[PDB]
C-alpha cells in the first residue's frame, strides 16, 4: 500500500522574477518518507525536483535555520510533524511579510541587524579583569535567565506579531525585545539601566498591543509576550 | 528623556480612572461626574486613536496630518461635551434619559 | 565592518528596489481567539470615540435640547422587543472594550500570560459582555 | 568570463563560523588584523549550535583537580596517535579557555558557591587514570553549543570583523606551495569573490553527512578538507570516525553522554545494564570507542530491543524528574518530540551513530598546516586549521567526550595568536595570478549545467550506504576492499552526474553537488586509509587485525625488546592524498609526537594496555 500526501508550496524564483509567486502541489508517500516536514521537504528535494529550494541545517530543533508557515503558522518544519489526514493538502509558506530570496527562503537580514543593535552580550563597568577568574552568579540569580536563553534566533515569533508586520522597519519585535530583557535580568550584567534608554521611543518596544501570537508561536515553548510586559514595568518604575 | 515610558503609564492610568468613572455616574451623577468623564473620555479616546495612527500612518507628512487632524477632532470633541454638560442635561442625566425609552 | 544602522539601511535599499515578492501575511495566517479579540478590542475602541464625537457633535449643531428628541422617540411607540434590541446594541461595544479593557490592565500588571490563562481569561471576558449586556438592555 | 568576479584584500581570511571560526576571526581582530570570516550559514546555525553535553576544563569547582590528569586522560584516550604536545597545550590552556567564555557571558549552571556546575562525562579520571570519575565537563544544563555558540556570536558583534554570511569556499588560492586566500561562490547573488589575504584559517567543521546515519547537520560536508585535498596537500587519520553510543534511534539525533554522567544507565532487551560486564570499572563511562563496540555487540549477539531488535535503551526515569528538568532539559524535549518517550517513565530508544571526524588537515600545536616530505614535517605558510577539521591532533583514534568544544576554543584561539605573532597588520598582500581560481569557476559552471544520467542524490545516497555499510563500528578486510571498489566506481560515475536547477541565485541543488564532491574525496581517504591500516586503534577495529600494532609490545617488559622498523608497526599517523582527476588514493605516514611542551612540568605518557 501507500499513503499519499499533498503539499501546496510557494514557489517563486529571482532568476526568473517575471513568473509572479505560485504555488506548486508535490505528492509524497509517506510509507517512504520520515515523520518531520522537513523530512517531506527533503524528500521531494531528492526524488521530485531538485529546484525547491529552503533552509535546513540540524535536524532537531535546535539551529533554528528551517523556520516557515505550515498550515498556517510559523514553525520548525524539522520538528513539526506531517499531518496523515491523506484528504488535507498542507500549504507552506515563507514566515510572512518578509521578502522573499527565492522559494521558502526569506531575507532576514533586518531581523540580525535589530538583533546587533540591542548589544547582545556581556558588559560590565570595568571589563579588564577578564580572563581571570569565574564571575560568581547565584543558582537563583541564575534561574531568572531560564525561559529567554534557550532562543534559536528562528524569527518565528516577530514574523507572526501583526504589529512586526506593520512597522517592522522600527519594531523590534519579540524575539530581540525578549533577548534584550535576557541581558537585563542577567546579574553579571552592568548596563541594565542603559538598555532600558534605549527603548525610551514611540517603536522599539511600545509597538507591542499584547496580540500574544510570539508566544503562542514559538517551537520552543518560550513566552515573549511576557517578557514584553516585564520590560515594560522595568520602563515605568527605573529611576534616572 | 524618560517620555515614552511616562505616556504609556499616563494612558494606563486614565484607562484606569475611566473604569473608576462608570461606577461613579451610576452612584454620584452630576457635574462633577459629568466633567470628569468628558476629560477622562476625550484623553482615552485622543491617545487611543494616536496609538491606531502611529501603527498604520507611515510617511512623515501623512503622520504629521494624521495627528494635526485628531487635535482637531479632540478638540471639538471635549468641547461639545463641556456644552452638553453646560447647556443641556448632563452625560449622566443623557444616559439615564436615553434608558428610560 | 558594518554597524547594524548603517545594515538596516541597506537592507531596505536593497528590497525596495529588488523584484523580490513580499511573502503572503492576513491572507495565510491561522486565526486564534485572542488575535481576534484583539482586533475587535480595538475595533470597539475606534466605534466609542466615534460614537462619542458624533453626540459632542450632534450637541453643538442639533437645534433642540436632548430632552425634545427623547420625547420625540418615546412619542412613536415603538415595540418593546425593538428598543431591547437597540439598547443590546448600543451597551455591546461599551461593555466588550470595558471588560476586555481589565483583561489588558492585568496584562500591563504582569499577570496572566500563560497561553491557558490567555484563552481562559478571553472566553471570561466573552462571557461577561453578553451577561452584563443582556442584563443592561432589560433595564 | 562567464562569471563577475569581486576581489578583497584582508590581513586573515577565516572560512568558518563554527566555534573554531567565530573564535580565530574575532580573535585576530582584537589583535588588530583586518579580518574576514567568509561562512555558508549564518552563523549561530552550524553545527556547534546543536552541542549538549558541555567542554572539559580542571577547574576543580566539584572537587579538586589537575589539569595534566585531564592531560592524561586525553593521552590515553587516543590510544597513543594523539600528538602530547598538542594534548598538553589544549588541557593546560582549558580553565582560562572556559573562563573566557563565562567572563563573555554564557550562562553556565552554577554550583552552591555560584561557580561553574561541571558533569561527569566518559573516560575522565582523577590521579592519573587511579582516583575514579573527574567532574570536569562544564556545561549550560544539556545545550552548552547552543550557549557557546550564541555567546561567542555575540562577543563577535564587538569587534570590525567583516562578515561574509552564506558565501560558499570552493578552494585555496596557492602559489609556490603558499596560500594566498580563498576563492568562493556568494549563494545571495551568484557572485564570485576571491579573499585575499596573509594567511588563511580553515574552520570548516566536520563530514559526518559522508554516512548514511549520522547525528551531524546537514551542512557537515568537509568542505575544508576537500580544499586542501585539491591543493595537493595531505589530509591526516580520515579512517578514524568516532560513533557516538548515543543517537536517537530512527532520527539519529543527539542524546547527550551527560545523561550518563548524570547516572542513566545502557540496558539490553533482558534488562542488563551490560556494561557492568564490558568495563566493569568505567561501566556506562567508558570511552566512546568501547561503549559503542559494546553496544554493538549486544545487538549482533541477539539482546537488542524493539521490533526488530536493532537498538538498546538507555534508561532515566530512576533518576530524580527534579534534576531531569535541571540538568538534561534538552533532550527530555527531544525524547518526546522524535520518539514519543517520557523520560520520567520510560527508556529512550538508543544506538551507536557517526558523529564525530578524529582525522582533518594536519597542523603543529600551534595550528599551523603541515606538509610531510623526505621524512620531515613542514609548515604550509600562510595556512591555518582549527576546530573539527584540523587534527591537531588532540584526540588521535578516539575523542574524549566534551574535548571538542574545548578544541575549538582552545586552537581558534591558538591559531589567532600564532598569526598576531607571525606577522603584523597591514603587511602586504600576497599577489596571486590574474585567472587564479579559474578552475574553481570553471567547475562551478560544469555542475551548474550538468546533464547526464545520474542525479546528485542518487550518487550521494549511493556513497552514503557504501559507507555504513563497509566502514562501520566492526571492519574486516574484505569488506573494506569491496567498499573501497564501489566507492571509486562511483567516483567515476560523477561524470555523470545530472542537475535540474539552472539559475544561480541560492541554486541549492548546484551546492549541494559541490557538497557531494567534497564528501567524497573525504569518503576515499576514509576508505582507503581504513583498508591499508591493518590494527585495531581506538575507533578503527578491524575483525582481522585485533591487536593495538606498536613500536614495542607495550604488554611486555621492555628490557631486551626489538624495536619494530616504522615501515613494521603502525603507530602512525596516515596521510592521505587524491589524484582528484582519477579518484587514485596514496597514502603515506608520520611519525606521532611523544613529546610534551615542558617534560619537567608534564611528563610524556609512554603507550601501555589501554582498558576501561
Ligand atoms: C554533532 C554534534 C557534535 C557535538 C555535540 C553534539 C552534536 C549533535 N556535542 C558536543 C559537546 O557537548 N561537547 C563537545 O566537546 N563536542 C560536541 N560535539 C562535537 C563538536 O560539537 C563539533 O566537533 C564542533 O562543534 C565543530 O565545531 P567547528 O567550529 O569545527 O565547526 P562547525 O560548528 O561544524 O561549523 C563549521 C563552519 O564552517 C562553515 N563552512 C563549511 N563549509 C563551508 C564552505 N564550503 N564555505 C564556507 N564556510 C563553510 C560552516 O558555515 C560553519 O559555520
Ligand atoms: C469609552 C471608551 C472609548 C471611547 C475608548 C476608546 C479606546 C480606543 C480608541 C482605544 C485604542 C484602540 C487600540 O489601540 O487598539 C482604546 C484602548 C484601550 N482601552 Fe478604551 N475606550 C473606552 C473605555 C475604556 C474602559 C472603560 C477601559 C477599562 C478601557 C481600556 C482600554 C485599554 C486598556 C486600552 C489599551 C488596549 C491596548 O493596549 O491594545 N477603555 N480605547
Ligand atoms: C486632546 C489633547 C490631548 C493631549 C495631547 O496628547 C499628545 O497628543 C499627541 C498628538 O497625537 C501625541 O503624539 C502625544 O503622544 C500626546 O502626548
Ligand atoms: C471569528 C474568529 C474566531 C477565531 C477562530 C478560532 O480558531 C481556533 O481557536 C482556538 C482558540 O484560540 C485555537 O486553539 C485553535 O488552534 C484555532 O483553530
Ligand atoms: C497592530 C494591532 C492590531 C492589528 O493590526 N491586528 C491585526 C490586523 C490585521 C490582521 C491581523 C491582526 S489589533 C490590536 C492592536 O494592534
Ligand atoms: O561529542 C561530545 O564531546 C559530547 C557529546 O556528543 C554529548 O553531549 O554527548
Ligand atoms: S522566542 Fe521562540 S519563536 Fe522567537 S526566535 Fe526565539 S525560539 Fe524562535
Ligand atoms: S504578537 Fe506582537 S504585539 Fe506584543 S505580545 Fe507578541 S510582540
Ligand atoms: S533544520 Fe535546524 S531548526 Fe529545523
Ligand atoms: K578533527
Ligand atoms: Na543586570
Amino acid at each position: 500500500t501507500s499513503r499519499i500526501k499533498k503539499f501546496s508550496i510557494y514557489r517563486w524564483d529571482p532568476d526568473k522574477p517575471g513568473d509572479k509567486p505560485r504555488m506548486q502541489t508535490y505528492e509524497v508517500d509517506l510509507n517512504k518518507c520520515g515523520p518531520m516536514v522537513l523530512d517531506a521537504l527533503i524528500k521531494i528535494k531528492n526524488e521530485l525536483d531538485s529546484t525547491l529550494t529552503f533552509r535546513r541545517s540540524c535536524r532537531e530543533g535546535i539551529c533554528g535555520s528551517c523556520a516557515m508557515n505550515i498550515a498556517g503558522g510559523n514553525t520548525l518544519a524539522c520538528t513539526k510533524k506531517i499531518d496523515p489526514d491523506l484528504s488535507k493538502t498542507t500549504k507552506i509558506y515563507p514566515l510572512p511579510h518578509m521578502y522573499v530570496v527565492k522559494d521558502l527562503v526569506p531575507d532576514l537580514s533586518n531581523f540580525y541587524a535589530q538583533y546587533k543593535s540591542i548589544e547582545p552580550y556581556l558588559k560590565k563597568k570595568d571589563e579588564s579583569k577578564q580572563g581571570k577568574e569565574q564571575y560568581l552568579q547565584s543558582i537563583e540569580d541564575r534561574q531568572k535567565l531560564d525561559g529567554l536563553y534557550e532562543c534559536i534566533l528562528c524569527a518565528c515569533c516577530s514574523t507572526s506579531c501583526p504589529s512586526y508586520w506593520w512597522n517592522g522597519d522600527k519594531y523590534l519585535g519579540p524575539a530581540v525585545l525578549m533577548q534584550a530583557y535576557r541581558w537585563m535580568i542577567d546579574s553579571r550584567d552592568d548596563y541594565t539601566e542603559e538598555r532600558l534608554a534605549q527603548l525610551q521611543d514611540p517603536f522599539s518596544l511600545y509597538r507591542c498591543h499584547t496580540i500574544m501570537n510570539c508566544t503562542r508561536t514559538c517551537p520552543k515553548g518560550l513566552n515573549p509576550g511576557k517578557a514584553i510586559a516585564e520590560i515594560k514595568k522595568m520602563m515605568a518604575t527605573y529611576k534616572e | 528623556s524618560k517620555a515614552a515610558s511616562l505616556h504609556w503609564t499616563s494612558e494606563r492610568a486614565v484607562s484606569a480612572l475611566l473604569l473608576g468613572l462608570l461606577p461613579a455616574a451610576y452612584l454620584y451623577p452630576g457635574p462633577a461626574v459629568d466633567y470628569s468623564l468628558a476629560a477622562a473620555l476625550t484623553l482615552h479616546g485622543h491617545w487611543g486613536l494616536g496609538q491606531v495612527i502611529t501603527d498604520y500612518v507611515h510617511g512623515d507628512t501623512p503622520i504629521k496630518v494624521a495627528n494635526t487632524g485628531l487635535y482637531v477632532l479632540s478638540a471639538i470633541t471635549f468641547t461639545g461635551l463641556c456644552y452638553f454638560n453646560y447647556y443641556d442635561v448632563g452625560i449622566c442625566k443623557a444616559v439615564a434619559m436615553l434608558w428610560s425609552i | 565592518a558594518t554597524t547594524a544602522k548603517e545594515e538596516m539601511a541597506r537592507f531596505w535599499e536593497k528590497n525596495t528596489k529588488s523584484s523580490r515578492p513580499l511573502s503572503p501575511h492576513i491572507s495565510i495566517y491561522k486565526w486564534s481567539l485572542p488575535m481576534a479579540m484583539s482586533i475587535t478590542h480595538r475595533g470597539t475602541g475606534v466605534a466609542l470615540s466615534l460614537g462619542v464625537s458624533l453626540f459632542s457633535l450632534a450637541a453643538l449643531l442639533l437645534p433642540e435640547q436632548f430632552p425634545h428628541y427623547v420625547a420625540v422617540v418615546k412619542s412613536l411607540s415603538l415595540s418593546p422587543a425593538l428598543i431591547y434590541s437597540a439598547k443590546f446594541a448600543l451597551v455591546f461595544p461599551l461593555s466588550y472594550h470595558t471588560w476586555n479593557g481589565i483583561r489588558h490592565l492585568v496584562w500591563d500588571m504582569g499577570k496572566g500570560f500563560k497561553l491557558s490563562q490567555v484563552e481562559q481569561s478571553g472566553v471570561v471576558v466573552l462571557i461577561l459582555t453578553l451577561l452584563s449586556s443582556a442584563a443592561i438592555a432589560a433595564m | 568570463t562567464q562569471y563577475p568576479v569581486v576581489d578583497h584584500e584582508f590581513d586573515a581570511v577565516v572560512v568558518g563560523a563554527g566555534g573554531a571560526g567565530l573564535r580565530a576571526a574575532f580573535g585576530l581582530s582584537e589583535a588588530g588584523f583586518n579580518t574576514a570570516c567568509v561562512t555558508k550559514l549564518f552563523p549561530t546555525r552550524s553545527h556547534t549550535v546543536a552541542a549538549q553535553g558541555g567542554i572539559n576544563a580542571a577547574l576543580g569547582n566539584m572537587e579538586d583537580d589537575n589539569w595534566r590528569w585531564h592531560f592524561y586522560d586525553t593521552v590515553k584516550g587516543s590510544d597513543w596517535l594523539g600528538d602530547q604536545d598538542a594534548i598538553h597545550y589544549m588541557t593546560e590552556q582549558a580553565p582560562a579557555a572556559v573562563i573566557e567564555l563565562e567572563n563573555y557571558g554564557m550562562p553556565f549552571s552554577r554550583t552552591e558557591e555560584g561557580k561553574i556546575y561541571q558533569r561527569a562525562f566518559g573516560g575522565q579520571s582523577l590521579q592519573f587514570g587511579k582516583g575514579g570519575q573527574a567532574h570536569r565537563c562544564c556545561c549550560v544544563a544539556d545545550r552548552t553549543g547552543h550557549s557557546l555558540l550564541h555567546t561567542l556570536y555575540g562577543r563577535s558583534l564587538r569587534y570590525d570583523t567583516s562578515y561574509f554570511v552564506e558565501y560558499f569556499a570552493l578552494d585555496l588560492l596557492m602559489e609556490n606551495g603558499e596560500c594566498r586566500g580563498v576563492i568562493a561562490l556568494c549563494i545571495e547573488d551568484g557572485t564570485i569573490h576571491r579573499f585575499r589575504a596573509k594567511n588563511t584559517v580553515i574552520a570548516t567543521g566536520g563530514y559526518g553527512r559522508t554516512y548514511f546515519s549520522c547525528t551531524s547537520a546537514h551542512t557537515s560536508t568537509g568542505d575544508g578538507t576537500a580544499m586542501v585535498t585539491r591543493a595537493g596537500l595531505p589530509c591526516q587519520d580520515l579512517e578514524f570516525v568516532q560513533f557516538h553510543p548515543t543517537g536517537i534511534y530512527g532520527a539519529g539525533c543527539l542524546i547527550t553522554e551527560g545523561c550518563r554522567g548524570e547516572g542513566g544507565i545502557l540496558i539490553n532487551s533482558q534488562g542488563e545494564r551490560f556494561m557492568e560486564r564490558y568495563a566493569p570499572v568505567a561501566k556506562d563511562l567508558a570511552s566512546r570507542d568501547v561503549v559503542s563496540r559494546s553496544m554493538t555487540i549486544e545487538i549482533r549477539e541477539g539482546r537488542g530491543c524493539g521490533p526488530e531488535k536493532d537498538h538498546v535503551y538507555l534508561q532515566l526515569h530512576h533518576l530524580p524528574p527534579q534534576q531531569l528538568a535541571t540538568r538534561l532539559p534538552g533532550i527530555s524535549e527531544t525524547a518526546m518530540i522524535f520518539a514519543g518517550v517520557d523520560v520520567t517513565k520510560e527508556p529512550i530508544p538508543v544506538l551507536p551513530t557517526v558523529h564525530y571526524n578524529m582525522g582533518g588537515i594536519p597542523t603543529n600545536y600551534k595550528g599551523q598546516v603541515i606538509t610531510h616530505v623526505n621524512g620531515e614535517d613542514k609548515v604550509v605558510p600562510g595556512l591555518y586549521a582549527c576546530g573539527e577539521a584540523a587534527s591537531a591532533s588532540v584526540h588521535g583514534a578516539n575523542r574524549l567526550g566534551a574535548n571538542s568544544l574545548l578544541d575549538l576554543v582552545v586552537f581558534g584561539r591558538a591559531c589567532a595568536l600564532t598569526i598576531a605573532e607571525t606577522c603584523k597588520p597591514g603587511e602586504p598582500v600576497p599577489s596571486i595570478k590574474p585567472n587564479a581560481g579559474e578552475e574553481s569557476v570553471a567547475n562551478l559552471d560544469k555542475l551548474r549545467f550538468a546533464d547526464g544520467t545520474i542525479r546528485t542524490s542518487e550518487a550521494r545516497l549511493n556513497m552514503q550506504k557504501t559507507m555504513q555499510s563497509h566502514a562501520a563500528v566492526f571492519r574486516t578486510g574484505s569488506i573494506l576492499q569491496e567498499g573501497c571498489e564501489k566507492l571509486s566506481q562511483i567516483y567515476r560515475d560523477l561524470a555523470h552526474l545530472k542537475t535540474f536547477d539552472r539559475g544561480i541565485v541560492w541554486n541549492t541543488d548546484l551546492v549541494e553537488t559541490l557538497e557531494l564532491q567534497n564528501l567524497m574525496l573525504c569518503a576515499l581517504q576514509t576508505i582507503y586509509g581504513a583498508e591499508a591500516r591493518k590494527e585495531s586503534r581506538g575507533a578503527h577495529a578491524r575483525e582481522d587485525y585485533k591487536l593495538r600494532i606498536d613500536e614495542f609490545d607495550y604488554s611486555k617488559p621492555l628490557q631486551g625488546q626489538q624495536k619494530r622498523p616504522f615501515e613494521e608497526h603502525w603507530r602512525k599517523h596516515t596521510l592521505s592524498y587524491v589524484d582528484v582527476k582519477s579518484g587514485k588514493v596514496t597514502l603515506k605516514y608520520r611519525p606521532v609526537i611523544d613529546r610534551t611542551l615542558n617534560e619537567e612540568d608534564c611528563s610524556s605518557v609512554p603507550p601501555a594496555i589501554r582498558s576501561y
